[PDB]
């Protein structure tokens, strides 16, 4: 079985590199440029529509190089795949709400150095567009 | 002529004795070396050019020289006298603080290193404490105990050597050949031991060093650093990204932000030496660096 | 969860598109086959990243088509026990809380939701709001759930969750 | 170092042999003016026997030694009887005294035992040649009058070589020049070249001989520039040099065999009558 | 290495052996005759000269 609270992942989806909101919208960008600026003569569907609508709204980065920034400081840790995801897509604010979401965290390291943290990932975050 | 005692070393043992006809108070570092066996290799030259040649290069940023003597077994080292190192300031003593003063460790260090890749001589010891510090506050270093005199090529040396705690990317994986980053690494090293006053890279082995470099910095990649999967003594690790430096170290402006990326650069022919270091936008500012009139000094 | 690895599947071209260059007839007709889809191994197939490497043309007697073994990297999404994202509400009914994650569709029991936000069938629009009208949680809003069980069929993927968690709502 | 011409070394050698007859007369043990002693012209022998038969020592050094460590022993060797005598010290123990305080200095990695385990011997014998180093080993280091700046020659040698497969597509195979040019800078070590001439310079002139003699002569080589061609700034002061170092190989004389034993039998009776 | 005494020990036992079989080869007159055959062969080769 799989279990994400307890870090039970198969052997297929062990190392495998996760994704957030703003880095899988900015790959889809990419793919509608191709259709703007070049079009060719085949239409794409309505499912790209609506996930590339879905992935601006629970988007919270902009830039490129900032996104990789997050996913920086949440790995030196001693932590895992999955909760880099979850502390960086969300983005969490205190420190008691990074442990409420995981419940692997909480074994951890204490919260003196993870209050450091997050203040990089509030700091990089764009309140506004 | 014995003085005083003050502590070991490495490799030798520092001894303040008065030395004769010189009134300078000398440092005396006796290296622990054998005679009692026949065929024995006793004298190691890894110090002969430095109680040699030292006495003809002048530099005020580095250490002086005045003689030399010994019979194999003890090798009794003349050096003038220094107050203070570097390792004080931050370890176990915390009540020496340097408000916006280490502008003039850096400017007195990268002096030091250019007179010397000039000669064709690297300082393959670079250690957080060999900057030595005496009354005036002039920044010098110790001693030239694994200096070289290198060339336009670069061929296969020793390995595994130099303190762990500040070791090249390059030479960790046991590259044969170097260049001048080997000592443009531990540069930025001791200048973010200064600003948050704690140990920036706290590892063990090479391969626990490479743990800690690497979640920190980065992983060199094929646009970073080519020629890497090449050498034989290669071990493969995460991908991992990389850890900006201007949110690590609070206090730190943003000329600063301009030095410390380019001295942990990945590349060592893309690395900044010493003379495009000085021309930077950091040593060319309104706070200017202090002489060392007014730098503190340890109890 | 979005992931990123490499895919490997068998892609079917018809004999008569061929054209001049070749290779541009594969790539043009993979992203109108694998994208949209979903398999139990992999997760939901979005887009495709960058192509890797292409196969050769296989031959089989008894079937005239072309087979091109092409090996891309393409995104997925799996969900697994335990995550905690967001979703957006689609539908309200008294039995049950009717949610959706993108392509995903969720589910909430009526014991997973606390007694103050309880169904008023008197409005016309259907909202889950407390006694003292707090929080109302009705059609299209940003809310949060935990996934208690995920399942796989054909394209649209089921994973039921729950509400009685704390630090949810609208977000 | 380099001095300046083939006349200064000329009265250098030469004051130390005078400078040992001034004790050895004025005790009452040895004759003056007597064959017994070597002529300042018999010494060019002692000085070209034992400096080749260092060099095969270092061939069949194990491990593989590096280019630059040969080279090292060879700058040790001359400027040690530029103020003394070969009467007084025995080129024996010189010889090993200057190749051990030689591999140290180039970051390579060798223990006592290794270097002593070379020799054709028994190995009791090579436990007393070490004991006598060390009374010569002290002395080696005052008399290099504290100048240890040396260069040798195998360092910009691979500086050239990468010069020519770049701007000359043709000349791509740098394994053809390497052998013919080897040869070249041994033969001109065992001269006076390198106290006499800037150890940069001597890298080029070893391209442009072997080159000269294979048949593909650069002709816009000498009119390009390669950091300040490591030399001089003019172009006059750069043909004038090149013509002398291959004079030197030229003339240079081997050392006879029926002469060495002649002088090897004379050398053994002045260490043998009591400092002589 | 290492200093103070200790090498003492296998001092002597290194000294005979060196290296497992040394690379002491007479192909050529002690390794001598084939330089000689390179510098001739560089003389008188197949370079194109004009008359």
């Amino acid at each position: 079985e799989e279990d994400a609270s307890q870090l039970i992942f198969p052997k297929e989806f062990e190392t495998a590199e996760t994704l957030l909101n703003s880095e899988v919208h900015m790959l889809l960008e990419h793919r509608k440029q191709q259709n703007e600026s070049a079009e060719d003569e085949q239409e794409l569907s309505e499912v790209f529509m609506k996930t590339l609508n879905y992935t601006a709204r629970f988007s919270r980065f902009k830039n490129r190089e900032t996104i990789a920034s997050v996913r920086s400081l949440l790995l030196q840790k001693k932590l895992h795949k999955f909760e880099l995801a979850c502390l960086a897509n969300l983005c969490p604010e205190t420190a008691e709400e990074s442990k409420a979401l995981i419940p692997s965290l909480e074994g951890r390291f204490e919260d003196e150095e993870l209050q450091q943290i997050l203040d990089d990932i509030q700091t990089k975050r764009s309140f506004q567009y | 002529e014995k003085l005083d005692f003050l502590g070991e070393g490495q490799f030798a043992t520092v001894y303040k004795a008065r030395d004769k006809n010189t009134n300078q108070i000398v440092a005396i570092k006796k290296i622990k070396l054998g005679h009692r066996s026949e065929a024995k290799d006793g004298i190691n030259r890894t110090a002969l050019r430095e109680i040699k040649l030292l006495q003809e290069l002048s530099h005020p940023n580095i250490i002086g020289l005045l003689d030399a003597f010994g019979h194999k077994s003890n090798i009794s080292l003349v050096f003038d006298f220094m107050e203070t190192d570097l390792e004080v300031i931050i370890k176990d003593n915390s009540l020496v603080l340097t408000p916006s003063h280490i502008k003039a460790y850096m400017l007195m260090t990268l002096q030091g290193l250019e007179y010397l890749h000039q000669h064709w001589i690297l300082h393959r010891d670079l250690k957080p404490n060999n900057l030595l510090l005496d009354e005036n506050g002039v920044l010098k270093l110790a001693d030239f105990g694994l200096a070289k005199s290198f060339g336009s090529p670069n061929r296969a040396y020793t390995h595994q050597v130099v303190t762990r705690w500040y070791r090249a990317p390059e030479l960790l994986f046991g590259a044969r050949m170097y260049g001048v980053g080997v000592d443009m690494w531990a540069v930025g090293c001791i200048l973010a031991e200064l600003l948050l006053r704690v140990p920036f890279l706290p590892g063990d082995s090479d391969l626990d060093q490479l743990t800690r470099i690497f979640e920190t910095l980065g992983t060199p990649t094929e646009e970073q650093w080519p020629d890497m999967c090449s050498l034989p003594d290669y071990v493969t690790f995460k991908s991992f990204p990389g850890i900006p430096l201007h949110h690590i170290f609070s206090a730190a402006g943003d000329d600063l932000l301009d030095l410390i990326q380019g001295l942990f650069l990945f590349n060592p022919c893309a690395r900044i030496t010493a003379t495009q270091a000085l021309k930077m936008k950091y040593f060319s500012n309104r706070p200017g660096p202090t002489p060392g009139c007014q730098l503190p000094r340890p109890n | 969860m979005f992931y990123h690895i490499s895919l490997e599947h068998e892609i079917l071209l018809h004999p008569r598109y061929f054209g001049p260059n070749l290779l541009n007839t594969v790539k043009q007709k993979l992203f109108t086959e694998v994208e949209g889809t979903c398999t139990g191994k992999y997760g939901f197939v979005i887009a495709v990243t960058t192509i890797d490497n292409i196969g050769a043309g296989v031959i089989q007697p008894g079937r005239g088509f072309v087979l091109y073994p092409v090996k891309y990297k393409a995104i997925v999404f799996r969900p697994f026990k335990g995550e905690v994202v967001d979703a957006v509400v689609t539908q309200v009914n008294k039995v049950g809380l009717f949610t959706e994650i993108g392509p995903m569709s969720c589910f909430i029991s009526r014991h997973s939701i606390p007694s103050e936000m309880e169904f008023d069938p008197n409005s016309n629009p259907p909202c889950y709001k407390t006694m003292d009208e707090d929080i109302v949680i009705q059609q299209d809003d940003e809310i949060r759930l935990k996934i208690v069980g995920t399942r796989v069929d054909k394209n649209d993927i089921f994973a039921i969750g729950s509400l009685m968690d704390d630090y949810l709502g609208l977000v | 170092w380099t001095f300046s011409s083939e006349e200064q070394l000329a009265r250098l050698r030469a004051d130390a042999n005078r400078k040992f007859r001034c004790k050895a007369v004025a005790n009452g043990k040895v004759l003056p003016n007597d064959p017994v002693f070597l002529e300042p012209h018999e010494e060019m022998t002692l000085c070209k026997y034992y400096e080749k038969r260092l060099l095969e020592f270092c061939s069949v050094f194990k491990p593989a030694m590096p280019r630059s460590v040969v080279g090292t022993a060879c700058m040790y060797f001359k400027r040690f009887y530029l103020n003394n005598s070969v009467m007084e010290y025995h080129p024996r123990i010189i010889m090993l005294t200057c190749a051990f305080l030689a591999c140290k200095v180039d970051e390579f990695n060798v223990s006592s035992p290794q270097f002593v385990g070379n020799l054709r011997e028994s190995p009791l014998g090579q436990e007393k040649a070490l004991e006598q180093i060390l009374e010569y080993e002290l002395l080696l280091i005052q008399q290099l009058n504290f100048h240890l700046i040396v260069h040798n020659p195998y360092r910009p040698f691979e500086g050239f070589l990468i010069d020519l497969k770049t701007r000359y597509p043709i000349l791509e195979n740098p394994e053809i020049l390497r052998k013919t040019a080897d040869d070249f800078l041994n033969r001109i070590a065992l001269t006076d070249a390198y106290l006499l001439y800037t150890p940069s310079q001597i890298a080029l002139t070893a391209i442009l001989s072997s080159a000269s003699r294979a048949g593909i002569t650069m002709e816009s080589y000498l009119s390009e520039s390669l950091m300040l061609k490591e030399n001089r700034t003019c172009l006059s002061q750069l043909l004038d040099i090149m013509k002398s170092m291959r004079n030197l190989v030229k003339k240079y004389e081997p050392p006879r065999s029926e002469e060495v034993a002649v002088l090897k039998q004379k050398l053994e009776r002045c260490h043998s009558a009591e400092l002589a | 290495h290492v200093p103070e005494l200790e090498m003492l020990g296998r001092l002597g036992y290194l000294n005979h052996v060196r290296a497992a079989s040394p690379q002491d080869l007479a192909g050529g007159y002690t390794s001598s005759l084939a330089c000689h055959r390179a510098l001739q062969d560089a003389f008188s080769g197949l370079f194109w000269q004009p008359s």
